[PDB]
């Protein structure tokens, strides 16, 4: 029903993540970011911005608003959006896993398309493609295909 | 501007 | 290796970041401000306040946080109306009244905020028709005992600050007040920038008195890295923000307390933490306090 084995990736408690996280370096984040009180406070503002009434074109606006309101460097916000295929829903999932596991980008997270994931999609190898679809699903698979034949 | 105009957002319900 | 410097530093790092934040937003050279705001905002008397000579990011950010905190103490209904995207080139009345609900509170406070901090766009960009609609909304709230308005205008701009002032004086009975931001001397500015990087948390700790002696020292030594950086703040636009951003970076980048002191003594320079690396948005605001 309303159950998914993907919940474990969104279910991360921000109160268990010490602020600022060791992975949150100055080359990815702005001085404002380091002035949030908790990981929860940052997460809550991230959700606030992400939940704006943006039209699919306004990717440039969102990247600016993430920079001004949450202190995420513009280049890093763009990189994240690209590997997320534009899906704003998986934006908080990125940061939760990036901070918890102390890895940028999170390697094995559904919806977070690594470089090696794209190399597997580029190859017509049905073994690599079975591993990919078992990670992101046919939904994200057809979205990534649609995304790159248009790239 | 190049990657951002080409990129499409998937907003929240 | 039994004792880990990384654990102690995490606690210091977070405390230093909180105090640097607090220091930046405190307009210490304007102590009268907090008393002024509680008097004017936490009352049922209508008021128009002009914040003139708002020349720095830290002044705007500081005034805004102070206003935000004063209104947080108010237990009756507070409505916030941002006038900016309205006046620039009875729909207002109806929007203000939609937010006024007599079931949740008998008395209400409508806080109208207008910010004109770009002296470059000095010409009157504001629609005269939209301005008269605003002073009409004010003329109605002024006559309503149940509803109090708090109009807060932030400027450094004059051809706008004057048109508003004359229109508000002529049509309304509410007398306005002008809160003038003081112009500091280079020496005074230098004093308050030094004060910003002085920390007072955990007063009874040898590690805090070691930190504060080092900075006091480096700043009295004309040729030290810290004092040369401060000599640049004398010419660079927005010194409190440039210093804030750089210091935030050296705090966050350090792994041990010794690493932090090493950066203050040897790594903080114009060549290493440059102006270019940051965005000095004149209307930037820092995140709110937890508690």
């Amino acid at each position: 029903s309303d159950f998914s084995n993907e919940d474990i990736y969104d279910n991360i408690d921000p109160d268990t993540i010490s602020f600022p996280p060791k992975i949150a370096t100055t080359d990815l984040f702005l001085p404002l970011f380091f002035h949030f009180g908790s990981t929860r406070q940052f997460m809550d503002k991230l959700h606030e911005v992400i939940s704006g009434d943006y039209e699919p074109s306004q990717a440039e606006k969102l990247v600016q608003d993430l920079c001004d309101e949450t202190g995420i460097r513009k280049n890093f916000s763009t990189s994240i959006l690209t590997c997320l295929s534009g899906d704003l829903m998986v934006f908080p999932r990125y940061f939760l896993n990036m901070f918890k596991d102390n890895v940028n980008p999170p390697p094995n997270v559904p919806g977070i398309w690594t470089h090696d994931d794209d190399e597997s999609l580029k190859s017509n190898d049905q073994e690599q493609i079975r591993k990919l679809v078992k990670k992101h699903g046919t939904g994200r698979m057809e979205m990534r295909k649609r995304f790159f034949e248009k790239d | 501007f190049t990657v951002l105009r080409k990129l499409n957002l998937v907003p929240i319900k | 290796k039994e004792r880990v410097d990384h654990v102690f530093y995490q606690k210091f790092k977070s405390m230093a970041l909180q105090e640097l934040g607090t220091n930046y937003l405190s307009i210490s050279y304007v102590p009268s401000l907090s008393k002024f705001l509680s008097k004017n905002l936490r009352s049922m008397k209508n008021c128009i306040v002009f914040f003139d000579k708002v020349e720095h990011i830290h002044q705007y950010a500081g005034i805004d946080r102070a206003v935000s905190e004063t209104l947080s103490l108010v237990d009756i209904n507070v409505v916030i109306i941002e006038m900016n995207d309205y006046l620039m080139k009875s729909d207002l009345m109806m929007m203000v009244m939609r937010k006024i609900n007599n079931d949740e509170s008998i008395d209400h406070i409508v806080y109208f905020k207008f910010e004109q901090l770009d002296k470059l766009s000095t010409s009157t960009i504001i629609e005269p028709s939209k301005l008269t609609e605003f002073i009409n909304v004010l003329s109605v709230l002024e006559k309503s005992n149940n509803i109090a308005f708090k109009v807060l205008i932030y400027s450094n701009n004059v051809s706008i600050s004057s048109l508003l002032s004359t229109s508000l004086k002529k049509k309304l009975n509410t007398k306005y007040t002008v809160f003038e931001m003081p112009i500091l001397t280079c020496a005074q500015e230098q004093e308050y920038l030094k004060k910003m990087i002085k920390f007072t948390f955990d007063s009874g700790s040898k590690l805090l008195q070691s930190y504060n002696s080092l900075v006091t020292c480096q700043l009295n030594n004309k040729e030290s890295n810290l004092a040369i950086f401060f000599e640049f703040l004398k010419v660079f636009p927005h010194p409190f923000t440039y210093l804030f951003n750089a210091y935030t970076e050296i705090i966050v980048q350090s792994r041990t307390f010794d690493e932090l002191l090493d950066k203050i003594r040897n790594r903080l320079t114009i060549k290493n933490y440059p102006h270019s690396a940051y965005n000095f948005k004149k209307n930037q605001r820092l995140p709110l306090k937890l508690t």
